[PDB]
This record gives C-alpha cells, sequence and structure tokens, in this order.
C-alpha cells in the first residue's frame, strides 16, 4: 500500500530590478560635486551599465524559467478529471486576476526607498500575465500530458496520463486502473493539507521572504550610508557648501565623494553576486520546470522526495512554487 | 524508422540547410558568443580609458607630474593618482571574477549537454532542445561551443476515440504499452507518441482483475492467435 | 522617449501614453496585441511599424501578447494520437 504526499519547493526567480543614477545619489544635485564626480572618470558609467546588466539578467531569467511554451492555453471550464480536484490550482474568475487560490494564499505571506535616485525600475512581467502564464503550463500538463511541452498538444485523458506516470515509474497501470477513486481521494486530502500548511504556516516559505528581506537591507544600508560622513566633516554635502569654500571644500568634498562611490561600489557588488547566485537557482528552476512539469523525471529526490509523479507551477512574488 | 528512412534523410538534409540558410542569414542569430565577447572586450576598454582621468591629481600623464613636481609633493600627488587607478583595477578585477564565475557556471552547463545529447541520449524534455531528443553535433566557435539538436516533434495528429482498457470475460485488459483507440468500430492499441494499428490480442495486453472496478472501461473483443493456429 | 515617474503632465514643463512605468512620449497605442521586440515595462512593449497611409513611419507601443490563445478540446474519452 502506498500514498501521494504533495509537497511545495519554493525557488527564487528574481529580485527586484534596483537601479541607481548616480549622479542624484552619490551628489545632492550639485554642480561643484558634478564637476568632481566626472573628474573622477568613467566610474558613474559602469556603474548604471552594470545595474542595467542585471535587470537584463532578471527579465531574461523570469522569461526562460516561465515561458517555455508558446501557446498560452486555456483550461476547458468542465472538470471530470476521474475524481481528481484542481479548484485550488485552477484559475477562478470572481478572483481580481486569474489566479488560483494557492497563490491568494501565498501573496499574503510575503513582505524610505526612494527620492534618493535609487528607483525600483518595473518588472517587466506583471502579475497578471505571470498568472497567465502559469495558468497555461497547469492546462497543458492536466490535459496534454508530457507531450505539449514537446509539440503541439494532444487532447489526453487525465487517467491515461496518471497511468503512464505511473508505468513510467515502474509501478503497472493496473494499479491505477483499480484504485482511481481512493487515489483521487488521496490526492484530495493531501492537496487539503497542504492548503491547511500553506494558510497555517508561512515558516515553510523562508526562500522569497530571505531573498527580498537580503535585498531591503542591502538597499536600506546603501541608502543610510549617505548619513555618514566617512571622514568629513559634515554629512549633508549643502552644509559643507555653506561655509566652505574651494580651496577646503575640494578636499572635503573630495573624502566625501571617495567615501560614497566606494560605498556604492560595495553596494553593487553585493548586488552583483546576489543576482549571480539568483540566476544560477533559476536556471535550476528552468531545468525543474522541464524536466518534471512538462513531464516526469525518472531521477530521485530532483523535484520529489520519492517516485516522482507530476508537477504544479505556481507564481508567488518575486519566485516560484512547485506542488510535486 | 525502416518504414520511413529515406523521408527521415530528406527531412534531415532539408534541415540542414535551413540551418546554413539561418545562420548566414542574420548576424544576432548567434547571440549568447558575441554577447560575451562584446561585454568582456568592452570592459577591457572602459578599463583602458580610465587612464585618462585626473582622480582629482594636478593630472593624467604620471610622466608630466614627475616632470613638474618634487618628490616631497609628488609624494602626495601621486599617493591620489595610485589610489585612484588601484581602486579602477580592483573594482575591473572584480567584475571579472563575477563574469568568470558564470562562465564557469555555463561551461558546466555545456559540459552536462555534451555529456548527455551527444555521448548518449537523454530524455529529459527540453534539455536538449525543443521537443524530443535524439542526438546533438557539437561545432566549435571562437570561444563557444554550438550544439545542432537532432529532435523528434509531432507533426500531425489525429483525434479518436479511447478507452482506459477493456474485458473480455469480465477481466480486465490493460495494453503491454499501447491506447486502446477505435478508428471507427473496430479498435486498435498503438504505442503513445505515434499511430499504429493492432489488432487486440494477448501480447498487446496483459489480464487482471476484472472489469467491475475500473472507470470508463467499454466492452470490446480480446482476440486470440493460439486459435486459428489449433484450428488445424 | 519613456519616462518612469514623472505622471507625465510635467515632460513638457506630443502623444502620451501612461503605463504602471510612466509614459511614453511619441508613442502609438495599439489595441491589437504582438509578440513585441523591446521590452518597455509593465508588459507594455514597443516596436516600430512602416506605414503606407499617414505617418508611414511610426513607433507602436502596445500590451504584450503572452503568446497565440489556444483552446485544447479535453474530454474523458478523446486522445489524440500524432500520425
Ligand atoms: C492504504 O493507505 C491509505 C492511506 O495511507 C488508506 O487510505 C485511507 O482509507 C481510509 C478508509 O478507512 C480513509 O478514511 C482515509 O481517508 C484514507 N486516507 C488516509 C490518508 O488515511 C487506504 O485505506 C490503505 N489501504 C489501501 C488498500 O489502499
Ligand atoms: C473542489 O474543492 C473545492 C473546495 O471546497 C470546491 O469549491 C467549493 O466546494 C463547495 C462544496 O465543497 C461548494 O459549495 C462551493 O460552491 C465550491 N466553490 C467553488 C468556487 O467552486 C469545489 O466545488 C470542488 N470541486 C470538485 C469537482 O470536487
Ligand atoms: C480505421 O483504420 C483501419 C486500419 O486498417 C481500417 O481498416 C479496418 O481494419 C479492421 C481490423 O480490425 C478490419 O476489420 C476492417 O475491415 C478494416 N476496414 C476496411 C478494410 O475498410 C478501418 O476501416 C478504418 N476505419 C474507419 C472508420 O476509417
Ligand atoms: C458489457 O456487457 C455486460 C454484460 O453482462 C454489461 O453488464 C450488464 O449491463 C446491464 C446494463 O446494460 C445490466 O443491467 C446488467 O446487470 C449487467 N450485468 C453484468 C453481469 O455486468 C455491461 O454493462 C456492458 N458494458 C458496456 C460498457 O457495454
Ligand atoms: C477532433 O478535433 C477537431 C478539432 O481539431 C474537432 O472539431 C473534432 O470534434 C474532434 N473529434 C474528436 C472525436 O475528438
Ligand atoms: C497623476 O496624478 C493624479 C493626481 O490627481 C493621480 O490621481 C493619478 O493617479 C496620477 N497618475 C496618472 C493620471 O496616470
Ligand atoms: C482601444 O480600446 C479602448 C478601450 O475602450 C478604446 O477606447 C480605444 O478606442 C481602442 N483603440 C483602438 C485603436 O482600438
Ligand atoms: C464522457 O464523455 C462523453 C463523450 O465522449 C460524454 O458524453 C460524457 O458526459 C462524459 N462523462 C463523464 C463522466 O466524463
Amino acid at each position: 500500500n502506498f500514498t501521494i504526499s504533495v509537497t511545495t519547493e519554493i525557488l527564487p526567480v528574481s529580485m527586484t530590478k534596483t537601479s541607481v543614477d548616480c549622479t542624484m545619489y552619490i551628489c545632492g544635485d550639485s554642480t561643484e560635486c558634478s564637476n568632481l564626480l566626472l573628474q573622477y572618470g568613467s566610474f558613474c558609467t559602469q556603474l548604471n551599465r552594470a545595474l542595467t546588466g542585471i535587470a537584463v539578467e532578471q527579465d531574461k531569467n523570469t522569461q526562460e524559467v516561465f515561458a517555455q511554451v508558446k501557446q498560452i492555453y486555456k483550461t476547458p471550464p468542465i472538470k471530470d478529471f476521474g475524481g481528481f480536484n484542481f479548484s485550488q490550482i485552477l484559475p477562478d474568475p470572481s478572483k481580481p486576476s486569474k489566479r488560483s487560490f494557492i497563490e491568494d494564499l501565498l501573496f499574503n505571506k510575503v513582505t524610505a526607498q526612494k527620492f534618493n535616485g535609487l528607483t525600483v525600475l518595473p518588472p517587466l512581467l506583471t502579475d497578471e500575465m505571470i498568472a497567465q502564464y502559469t495558468s497555461a503550463l497547469l492546462a497543458g500538463t492536466i490535459t496534454s500530458g508530457w507531450t505539449f511541452g514537446a509539440g503541439a498538444a494532444l487532447q489526453i485523458p487525465f487517467a491515461m496520463q496518471m497511468a503512464y506516470r505511473f508505468n513510467g515509474i515502474g509501478v503497472t497501470q493496473n494499479v491505477l486502473y483499480e484504485n482511481q477513486k481512493l487515489i483521487a481521494n488521496q490526492f484530495n486530502s493531501a492537496i487539503g493539507k497542504i492548503q491547511d500548511s500553506l494558510s497555517s504556516t508561512a515558516s515553510a516559505l523562508g526562500k522569497l521572504q530571505d531573498v527580498v528581506n537580503q535585498n531591503a537591507q542591502a538597499l536600506n544600508t546603501l541608502v543610510k550610508q549617505l548619513s555618514s560622513n566617512f571622514g568629513a566633516i559634515s554629512s549633508v554635502l549643502n552644509d559643507i557648501l555653506s561655509r566652505l569654500d574651494p580651496p577646503e571644500a575640494e578636499v572635503q568634498i573630495d573624502r566625501l565623494i571617495t567615501g560614497r562611490l566606494q560605498s556604492l561600489q560595495t553596494y553593487v557588488t553585493q548586488q552583483l553576486i546576489r543576482a549571480a547566485e539568483i540566476r544560477a537557482s533559476a536556471n535550476l528552476a528552468a531545468t525543474k520546470m522541464s524536466e518534471c512539469v512538462l513531464g516526469q523525471s525518472k531521477r530521485v529526490d530532483f523535484c520529489g522526495k520519492g517516485y516522482h509523479l507530476m508537477s504544479f507551477p505556481q507564481s508567488a512574488p518575486h519566485g516560484v512554487v512547485f506542488l510535486h | 524508422l525502416y518504414e520511413n528512412q529515406k523521408l527521415i534523410a530528406n527531412q534531415f538534409n532539408s534541415a540542414i540547410g535551413k540551418i546554413q540558410d539561418s545562420l548566414s542569414s542574420t548576424a544576432s542569430a548567434l547571440g549568447k558568443l558575441q554577447d560575451v565577447v562584446n561585454q568582456n572586450a568592452q570592459a577591457l576598454n572602459t578599463l583602458v580609458k580610465q587612464l585618462s582621468s585626473n582622480f582629482g591629481a594636478i593630472s593624467s600623464v604620471l610622466n608630466d607630474i614627475l616632470s613638474r613636481l618634487d618628490p616631497p609633493e609628488a609624494e602626495v600627488q601621486i599617493d591620489r593618482l595610485i589610489t585612484g587607478r588601484l581602486q579602477s583595477l580592483q573594482t575591473y578585477v572584480t567584475q571579472q571574477l563575477i563574469r568568470a564565475a558564470e562562465i564557469r557556471a555555463s561551461a558546466n552547463l555545456a559540459a552536462t549537454k555534451m555529456s548527455e545529447c551527444v555521448l548518449g541520449q537523454s530524455k529529459r524534455v527540453d534539455f536538449c532542445g525543443k521537443g524530443y531528443h535524439l542526438m546533438s553535433f557539437p561545432q566549435s566557435a571562437p570561444h563557444g561551443v554550438v550544439f545542432l539538436h537532432v529532435t523528434y516533434v509531432p507533426a500531425q495528429e489525429k483525434n479518436f476515440t479511447t478507452a482506459p482498457a477493456i474485458c473480455h470475460d469480465g477481466k480486465a485488459h490493460f495494453p503491454r504499452e499501447g491506447v486502446f483507440v477505435s478508428n471507427g468500430t473496430h479498435w486498435f492499441v498503438t504505442q503513445r507518441n505515434f499511430y499504429e494499428p493492432q489488432i487486440i490480442t494477448t501480447d498487446n495486453t496483459f489480464v487482471s482483475g476484472n472489469c467491475d472496478v475500473v472507470i470508463g472501461i467499454v466492452n470490446n473483443t480480446v482476440y486470440d492467435p493460439l486459435q486459428p493456429e489449433l484450428d488445424s | 522617449v519613456l519616462y518612469q515617474d514623472v505622471n507625465c503632465t510635467e515632460v513638457p514643463v506630443s502623444n502620451v501614453f501612461q503605463t504602471r512605468a510612466g509614459c511614453l512620449i511619441g508613442a502609438e497605442h495599439v489595441n491589437n496585441s504582438y509578440e513585441c521586440d523591446i521590452p518597455i515595462g509593465a508588459g507594455i512593449c514597443a516596436s516600430y511599424q512602416t506605414q503606407t497611409s499617414v505617418a508611414s513611419q511610426s513607433i507602436i507601443a502596445y500590451t504584450m501578447s503572452l503568446g497565440a490563445e489556444n483552446s485544447v478540446a479535453y474530454s474523458n474519452n478523446s486522445i489524440a494520437i500524432p500520425t
């Protein structure tokens, strides 16, 4: 005797596409400060280039991990899935978007930064169309088996799909054919349990909350570094401009600007490593999205604790979750 | 395959031709390699261009500063200029190491793709390429590799009325590997990823249990091969 | 030209179209969707169109079609097999 034990695995796909405009962050929109910043040379252009590169990387991460299927699919309205109830994961009309109750539970379990040149560039894919991609992927993996990822979709009964997944694992389809009702009940119980777990404890959803918090703390420290003097005698550059004269103001602002630029350099480097790690995890997520979302992987304990059967993707703030 | 060998070869060579034309048509089809080379050369260009900046010192030409000022003040002047150049070179080196790690990850991915799409056949869908995968032909490129993935993709499909199983004596029949479909009144069993007529026999399908408990089963004949032979 | 957080009234102090990413100046909005080329933001995405009647060259900025929306016709006992 056996069981079906759904499980959520959560992977980030992209941080917030934070940008920087050097002339206003480092320099308090002053003239002498702009002259000095250009006197240091081509640092500022290099910084803006690195940040826009990171933004492009986030765009590519999301597009490559999600939009693996060209055509956007539409789930047939009827639900006669041999007893399997997909209400929690299939799209619901009355919701603000074409979302599902699973990501509706997810959204709420996720957690000053402007006017200082820190422009949070908008994400390319808004939440509605990401949910549309997730809906299309779910429809493909329900009503088209593993075929729709390969080429065009194929009408496939759900019992047939699950039986073929069994046969791929090694258990023969006789078991499913003799137990269909019990298997549907098992999956419904498991989905209820995972719904309760996600509705009660957010401690499992640690990855996305932690990465967003890490980015937020890094940016907050980046902003808070402005108040520091870095050896200079005044925090605000305007106070230096007030009475200090160019013979001394040049050296004072030189110290202050080299300190601020060093802080910005540290921040951009930290963002570079974190974005590289996120892109590595995003390639992992895409390879999951290909290996068993659009099929099933005979390899063990990659996308499921035990003999894997199938997977359902769901969107989340800056991340994806898999119901294995 | 042996039913369609010439057709397979014809499609293969036409695909080779379309690859030739697609590559020779536009430059941006080959984009990743150009991206990497441009990024490296442009970063190095920024590095070398950075030498023109005085960094707050008297000038950028170091020999001019050597000629102009005395060592007791060239001390501080060159100190400022050297610390500026040092900072620029340091950030260049850090970004170079970042891109080196990224390229190393891409190279490991390429090693996996080479050891799977070439040294074998990886069933993992959409790893080698779109559709099921057959093989891949590596080819060199200046600082990079390119893969010619050979894929199998369904092209023309016809939907059929199918059944989860059949039972001849109440005992259910489940295909050894096939799908019970019916062109018309005549049922047929065929492998999932192609169409192949097959008269229902004991070889194509094993027998178990009885068909009261299964769902969607249809009453259908299960012919046998032993009877015609034993008739004589 | 693309603006981020100006609410587009402050641009002068032509054609304006505002998205969650700010407005574009000199941008023809097109309801008819297209798989686009140059991401702008909030899904709004821009490209260039050669016309023949009025303004034979123009820049369009449209909502990004997520793909050719296709609806599979699932049924309990209807399978499709590639031939
Ligand atoms: C195999 O185990 C599963 C669960 O591990 C059993 O399914 C339970 O059956 C009872 C019937 O008395 C139901 O009340 C429960 O809701 C079912 N699920 C669970 C999680 O307990 C099943 O009965 C066992 N036996 C067989 C032959 O499958
Ligand atoms: C799948 O389960 C969901 C969760 O309960 C069902 O949704 C509601 O189900 C109750 C009864 O269980 C109905 O009174 C409500 O009208 C349902 N609401 C919606 C929005 O559907 C759903 O009916 C179940 N579906 C199947 C096929 O069992
Ligand atoms: C569906 O395809 C089969 C493929 O041969 C057609 O042929 C029939 O095959 C069965 C074998 O069980 C014979 O009993 C029939 O006499 C065959 N039909 C002929 C010869 O016309 C079958 O006819 C096709 N059915 C439809 C409705 O097109
Ligand atoms: C396959 O044939 C069997 C023959 O027994 C059918 O079973 C009978 O079905 C009738 C209704 O058509 C019932 O009144 C009887 O009680 C059933 N008897 C038994 C022993 O099962 C069965 O319904 C047929 N199934 C299909 C799909 O045609
Ligand atoms: C097969 O698909 C076509 C559309 O492609 C549809 O019109 C037809 O009703 C389908 N027939 C069956 C038996 O599934
Ligand atoms: C622009 O400002 C107005 C102020 O009344 C505000 O209501 C509106 O939401 C802003 N954005 C627009 C019009 O896109
Ligand atoms: C686009 O749709 C809006 C929605 O009401 C409509 O007002 C507008 O006229 C449409 N424009 C074109 C060019 O279709
Ligand atoms: C099964 O499919 C047939 C069409 O082939 C339909 O008439 C019937 O209502 C369906 N029943 C169930 C339970 O899915």
